[PDB]
RNA sequence: CACCUCGAUGUCGGCUCGUCGCAUCCUGGGGCUGAAGAAGGUCCCAAGGGUUGGGCUGUUCGCCCAUUAAAGCGGCACGCG
RNA sequence: UGCGAAUGCCGGCAUGAGUAACGAUAAAGAGGGUGAGAAUCCCUCUCGCCGUAAGCCCAAGGGUUCCUACGCAAUGGUCGUCAGCGUAGGGUUAGGCGGGACCUAAGGUGAAGCCGAAAGGCGUAGCCGAAGGGCAGCCGGUUAAUAUUCCGGCCCUUCCCGCAGGUGCGAUGGGGGGACGCUCUAGGCUAGGGGGACCGGAGCCAUGGACGAGCCCGGCCAGAAGCGCAGGGUGGGAGGUAGGCAAAUCCGCCUCCCAACAAGCUCUGCGUGGUGGGGAAGCCCGUACGGGUGACAACCCCCCGAAGCCAGGGAGCCAAGAAAAGCCUCUAAGCACAACCUGCGGGAACCCGUACCGCAAACCGACACAGGUGGGCGGGUGCAAGAGCACUCAGGCGCGCGGGAGAACCCUCGCCAAGGAACUCUGCAAGUUGGCCCCGUAACUUCGGGAGAAGGGGUGCUCCCUGGGGUGAUGAGCCCCGGGGAGCCGCAGUGAACAGGCUCUGGCGACUGUUUACCAAAAACACAGCUCUCUGCGAACUCGUAAGAGGAGGUAUAGGGAGCGACGCUUGCCCGGUGCCGGAAGGUCAAGGGGAGGGGUGCAAGCCCCGAACCGAAGCCCCGGUGAACGGCGGCCGUAACUAUAACGGUCCUAAGGUAGCGAAAUUCCUUGUCGGGUAAGUUCCGACCUGCACGAAAAGCGUAACGACCGGAGCGCUGUCUCGGCG
RNA sequence: GCGAGCUAGCCCUGGCCAGGGUGAAGCUGGGGUGAGACCCAGUGGAGGCCCGAACCGGUGGGGGAUGCAAACCCCUCGGAU
RNA sequence: GUGGUUCGUGGAGCCAUGGGGGAAUCUGGGCGGACCACCGCCUAAGGCUAAGUACUCCGGGUGACCGAUAGCGCACCAGUA
RNA sequence: GCCCGGAUAGCUCAGUCGGUAGAGCAGGGGAUUGAAAAUCCCCGUGUCCUUGGUUCGAUUCCGAGUCCGGGCACCA
RNA sequence: AAUGCGCAGAUACCGGGAGGAACGCCGAUGGCGAAGGCAGCCACCUGGUCCACCCGUGACGCUGAGGCGCGAAAGCGUGGGGAG
């Protein structure tokens, strides 16, 4: 589900926004938000170092868990279903049985009421976290940490879920949502589910000002500008490239690859 | 039109006040200068 | 060609204003004619005055339309910011 | 150490010259006064201008400009007796207004800690930091000049110390709260405004009429408790308890109960309200201006009515909307002859600002500069509405040179016989059209548009009839939206002012947007959207020597880089060269390893030099891949039963020889190509043809509704652009 | 070494946008059907929607050019949730 | 791998030292310009040490130094207006 | 107007160290066929563009000329 | 035959793994459906049809312009998938 418009201006012709029916509850946890310091892409000297970022509308971080062991057996219940400003995905506001209250990042079926728990008991059904060794092979699951209680940060984004291939001694294998496969460790945790609102890649932003509602100011091509600039700036009219395509800092940006390639974690990774 | 000078008491001792030079090592010899020339003011006069 | 002007002589056309030349487009006078008349042809005298309004192109020019006695050619820093 | 030059330097004085100017075309005239001196100062009258301001109040800036007295050398674009100028004197009063003995924001600083040759850079806590949060004063009078500051009336807040009555009290710690978007919006009020036949008031009867429910002026403001009338906030109990980094009886969670669109508690707003003030015109006062009287002033009724208040109100939406303290609660140490809470009394309540200008002669612009400067108020009538326009109240102003005159010429403006784009690069400019109501409206279309398309008709006033609302009561009055019929006057009824000219047809760009501050606003940039590519997270990338930071408190539906640029239909072939990607072999290759073998000296033992194989990375070579990677995408000769042309053949070269579609185009040199169309006449324009000097598919190709202060062509309407000028 | 008191971007916190038009979704009702899609009304009040002041601009033209002005003035024009 | 020295890789020692390796205590060590041999000179990897040397904000004494456009920017209430 | 390249069998073209020049197609003669093609066997003509010159000797080397092709004609 | 693959270790053979599509034998000239069509196996939801019985209703029938629904392959849109 995704809502359309009628062109009664253009630019609403091919506007397309979210659906908010899984959505329940408008005003979020009040002590489950912080505010978010907004960078527009400058580091602590007061330089830019990210371009085309700024403005764009005011948000509040909502707090959410990411090491979800710290709540070993106890279970939840599925408390509301909010959208947060913040990521892609939805969040799930849980009501911990002994009185705490967690945000979530809710995946796809899940719905409010249902209990959730993490822990290596856990039964595997969506929702719950438990260490990857005890996930049966050939099930999707998302939130996933790379080493163990550093954080889950696999699989995180609206409708991406990895999915877990084989077993190798302390690690598993992977299938992550960008097909490449990785070895984890059994001991990183991981909820089973994918991550649902599965159809953020079907909105349409429409006009310039909802690119600039997000926060990402115009963008504009090394084509556009002098050799001062860009390397592809200058010419008279137009010009085509006129060498290997290139960044502004000057380096190939078809092709080129830029991982280091002594990087130790090559040990675990096999495929693209 | 709208000229170059738009006067402000608080930017004026915030940006060449006296505690302003003090800080930066540029600004310290600022001073040096000021006085060995013998400046009746070394930081532009400014009125709280 | 490179003589004055590079401590600067504003460069095309149009508009306004003209003025001069005559190697005369018209009008005036004439010779010859393969000049019957009428209309021409070509050469001579003659610079007083006249020498249209529009389409196209920045155009000068040129080509068209409609007329005309005729729709002259040049020069004046390719006259005149 | 000798000056005539250096667009030399400093200074002085000429020329232009009694010349241009005297700074908005809002505008002046007269009378009286003053003074050596008056167009210019004071005063009266008349006239004009602003009035969503050119009036009034805040804030920033400025810093005595404020008030008074005495001055006029200079400053004042003239004059000056005047001044924002000179001399002197005076003037700014707060527990409640602003700010500080309160809070935190970005950011700054910064114990701990990290980093850096030095200087220094980072940095959790803490601290600093405000037009945000918190917090108790309204109204009149008074001064030459301050006033929510003094005075008067009424009312509050905090600290300290006492009583009295309560209660396990008690933090910098826990929890609640503070606390939050945009658009639309209900009800009830208040500000503000209009009317009155009613209440009050000096007075007036003019010039033809009028002694009338005549004209003119005014009919309020602040206000504790208690009372109403609106609204906002909030469930009440008992058990369990592993969470809120100790403890909580508090919060959270669970289970019971009662209560439930309320109530009851609170809390704000509004009204009333003790009391306290105000209180016009006009007239007389001598003020530059205030006073007296009007007066024992009256102080009421109705209507309109916020955008403001009740306010954390309600609905919808997506882009998802600060923090911290005060405040309440909870408990920890500690203490409970403490402490806190609740009332009532007495005491105590500091620092700084406070004048004046403040859309401008006091600020920013070298100037008393036609420029620039944020918030609030901003009345009345009419115009459909309105902060629009015309007039006008309160208030403020006539712009610090004047007097004449009546040429050319210039600027700004009005009109123009006949013609009507003939003007010119171009309808440049000006005209025309202009509001509201109603009738009506094509191609095409992405079905929304195109549309205000086009094109018309109506519009004033008078009398009669008459339907709804809102408020009162269902009734009158007062408003609001109207509907029907008769008639009046003019050239003309949106009678002034404000207020689209319209159509057709191409190019380009999809679109609203953006840009060369100050000669370019565009077909340029951006843009949603498409594709390529990188990147597994201590991500890639960027800044930094580093620490560190941004990326991102994100995680492949994510983030960086590049091109293309809605959408529709599409995007062909070439990987030889270059780039990127993949190649655990081979060749080459640096330090290093390794030392066959040579050498210098020594009597030697030695010491010390070179040094061949061979082992040696990345890179290059080599082998592959790769086109929304850099890029490329042919020639000549022949041939069909009329000619012409060539579907067909031959052959050279290449990595391969340009597919669809478009084509004298923003590309066509030759060129004003040739043909058709428009015109009397068309180097432009539109339609075609193809010989494409020198189109062609993401430096995208061909189209496309809608959009455009873009650029081209045509026409209608209308005009001083023109014939061609004239008058003012 | 001094500069973001002009200007460009971003960050924090506040404020402003008279008055008119147009009339998306969603409701609700009616039709429709086996059930729907859908159709019609009324309500509703969306939009880098329309007209137009403030406010932000700077299209064409005229003036100005030792200017009122080292970028101004007048008419006109664009945007204006 | 570099700096210093007249020494720019040069036959390149000496002194210093970022990296690596890494001793000896007099029969020990360093040096006399690659190296070896002889012959000599010194005693590293700890420290202190007046004077003779440099400068002129200041005080004095002198001038084939200036004399108000000179002389310090300033003879004067100048690092001021 | 200024430079570079080319011209060889009837067509499209290789080539040369200075001496005897070839390829493919076309065309000719034979074969196969009922008869044409396609196929098989066999066959070059070349004054290597003109002209001058170097040579013993020149298609070959040189200098000009005709012709063609390509690139140029900028500030102005 | 050649392109192609192969000492950079191919084919052929063993073991592990990933992935997609189609379901041998049964299988038939057989079955079902209105047609297009339907094939491994399991479960759920569901349509038609046949028979037995002669119980119920009582002609409620047949056909069917328009309308509505289904409709092999190829093809088109948005996403996914991609072994042959
Ligand atoms: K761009
Ligand atoms: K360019
Ligand atoms: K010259
Ligand atoms: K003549
Ligand atoms: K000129
Ligand atoms: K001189
Ligand atoms: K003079
Ligand atoms: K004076
Ligand atoms: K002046
Ligand atoms: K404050
Ligand atoms: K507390
Ligand atoms: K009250
Ligand atoms: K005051
Ligand atoms: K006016
Ligand atoms: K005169
Ligand atoms: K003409
Ligand atoms: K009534
Ligand atoms: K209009
Ligand atoms: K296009
Ligand atoms: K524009
Ligand atoms: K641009
Ligand atoms: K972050
Ligand atoms: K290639
Ligand atoms: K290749
Ligand atoms: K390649
Ligand atoms: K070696
Ligand atoms: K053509
Ligand atoms: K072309
Ligand atoms: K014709
Ligand atoms: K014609
Ligand atoms: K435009
Ligand atoms: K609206
Ligand atoms: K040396
Ligand atoms: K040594
Ligand atoms: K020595
Ligand atoms: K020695
Ligand atoms: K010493
Ligand atoms: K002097
Ligand atoms: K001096
Ligand atoms: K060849
Ligand atoms: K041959
Ligand atoms: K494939
Ligand atoms: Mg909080
Ligand atoms: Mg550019
Ligand atoms: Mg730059
Ligand atoms: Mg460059
Ligand atoms: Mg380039
Ligand atoms: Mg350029
Ligand atoms: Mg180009
Ligand atoms: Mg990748
Ligand atoms: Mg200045
Ligand atoms: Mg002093
Ligand atoms: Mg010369
Ligand atoms: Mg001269
Ligand atoms: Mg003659
Ligand atoms: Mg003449
Ligand atoms: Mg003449
Ligand atoms: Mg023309
Ligand atoms: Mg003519
Ligand atoms: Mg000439
Ligand atoms: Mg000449
Ligand atoms: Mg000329
Ligand atoms: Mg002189
Ligand atoms: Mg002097
Ligand atoms: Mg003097
Ligand atoms: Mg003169
Ligand atoms: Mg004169
Ligand atoms: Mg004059
Ligand atoms: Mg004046
Ligand atoms: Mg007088
Ligand atoms: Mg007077
Ligand atoms: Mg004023
Ligand atoms: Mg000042
Ligand atoms: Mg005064
Ligand atoms: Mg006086
Ligand atoms: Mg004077
Ligand atoms: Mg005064
Ligand atoms: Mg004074
Ligand atoms: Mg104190
Ligand atoms: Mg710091
Ligand atoms: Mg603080
Ligand atoms: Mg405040
Ligand atoms: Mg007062
Ligand atoms: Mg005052
Ligand atoms: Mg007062
Ligand atoms: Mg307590
Ligand atoms: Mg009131
Ligand atoms: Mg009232
Ligand atoms: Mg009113
Ligand atoms: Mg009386
Ligand atoms: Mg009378
Ligand atoms: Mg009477
Ligand atoms: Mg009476
Ligand atoms: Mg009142
Ligand atoms: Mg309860
Ligand atoms: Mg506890
Ligand atoms: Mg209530
Ligand atoms: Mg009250
Ligand atoms: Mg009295
Ligand atoms: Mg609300
Ligand atoms: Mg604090
Ligand atoms: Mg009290
Ligand atoms: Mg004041
Ligand atoms: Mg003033
Ligand atoms: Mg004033
Ligand atoms: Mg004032
Ligand atoms: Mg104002
Ligand atoms: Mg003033
Ligand atoms: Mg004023
Ligand atoms: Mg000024
Ligand atoms: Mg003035
Ligand atoms: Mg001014
Ligand atoms: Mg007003
Ligand atoms: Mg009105
Ligand atoms: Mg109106
Ligand atoms: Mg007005
Ligand atoms: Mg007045
Ligand atoms: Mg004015
Ligand atoms: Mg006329
Ligand atoms: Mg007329
Ligand atoms: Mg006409
Ligand atoms: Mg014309
Ligand atoms: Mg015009
Ligand atoms: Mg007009
Ligand atoms: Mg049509
Ligand atoms: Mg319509
Ligand atoms: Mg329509
Ligand atoms: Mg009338
Ligand atoms: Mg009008
Ligand atoms: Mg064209
Ligand atoms: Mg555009
Ligand atoms: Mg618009
Ligand atoms: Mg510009
Ligand atoms: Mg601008
Ligand atoms: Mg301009
Ligand atoms: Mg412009
Ligand atoms: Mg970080
Ligand atoms: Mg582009
Ligand atoms: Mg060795
Ligand atoms: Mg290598
Ligand atoms: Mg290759
Ligand atoms: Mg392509
Ligand atoms: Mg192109
Ligand atoms: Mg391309
Ligand atoms: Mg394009
Ligand atoms: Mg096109
Ligand atoms: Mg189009
Ligand atoms: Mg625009
Ligand atoms: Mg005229
Ligand atoms: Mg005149
Ligand atoms: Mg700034
Ligand atoms: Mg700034
Ligand atoms: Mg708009
Ligand atoms: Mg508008
Ligand atoms: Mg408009
Ligand atoms: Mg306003
Ligand atoms: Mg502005
Ligand atoms: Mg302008
Ligand atoms: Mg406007
Ligand atoms: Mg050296
Ligand atoms: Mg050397
Ligand atoms: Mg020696
Ligand atoms: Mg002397
Ligand atoms: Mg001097
Ligand atoms: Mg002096
Ligand atoms: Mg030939
Ligand atoms: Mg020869
Ligand atoms: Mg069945
Ligand atoms: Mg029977
Ligand atoms: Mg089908
Ligand atoms: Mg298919
Ligand atoms: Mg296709
Ligand atoms: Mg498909
Ligand atoms: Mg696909």
């Amino acid at each position: 589900a995704v809502k359309k418009f009628k062109p009664y201006t253009p630019s609403r012709r091919f506007m397309t926004v979210a659906d908010f029916s899984e959505i329940t509850k408008t005003e979020p946890e009040k002590s489950l938000v912080k505010p978010l310091k907004k960078t527009g892409g400058r580091n602590n000297q007061g330089r830019i170092t990210v371009r085309f970022r700024g403005g764009g509308h005011k948000r509040l971080y909502r707090i959410i868990d990411f090491k979800r062991w710290d709540k070993v057996g106890i279970p939840a219940k599925v408390a509301a279903i909010e959208y947060d400003p913040n990521r892609s995905a939805r969040i799930a506001l849980l009501h911990y049985v002994d009185g705490e209250k967690r945000y979530i990042i809710a995946p796809d079926g899940l719905q409010v009421g249902q209990q959730v728990v993490a822990g290596p008991d856990a039964p595997i059904q969506v929702g719950n976290a438990l260490p990857l060794r005890f996930i049966p092979v050939g099930t999707v699951v998302h939130a996933v940490e790379l080493e163990p209680k550093k954080g889950a940060k696999l699989a995180r984004a609206a409708g991406t879920s990895a999915q877990i291939q084989g077993r190798e001694g302390d690690y598993v294998i992977l299938r992550l949502p960008s097909g490449e496969l990785r070895k984890v460790h059994g001991e990183c945790y991981a909820t089973v589910g994918a991550v649902g609102n599965a159809d953020h890649k079907n909105i349409v932003l429409g006009k310039a000002g909802r690119s600039r509602w997000l926060g990402r100011r115009p963008h504009v091509r090394g084509a556009a500008m002098n050799p001062v600039d860009h390397p592809h700036g200058g010419g008279e009219g137009r010009a085509p490239r006129g060498r290997p395509p290139a960044s502004p800092w000057g380096w190939q940006t078809k092709g080129l690859k830029t991982r280091k390639r002594r990087k130790p974690s090559s040990r675990f990774i096999i495929a693209r | 039109m709208k000229r170059t000078w738009q006067p402000n008491r608080r930017k004026r001792a915030k940006t060449h006040g006296f505690r302003a030079r003090m800080r930066t090592p540029g600004g310290r010899k600022v001073l040096k200068r000021r006085r060995q020339k013998g400046r009746w003011r070394l930081t532009p006069a400014v009125r709280k």
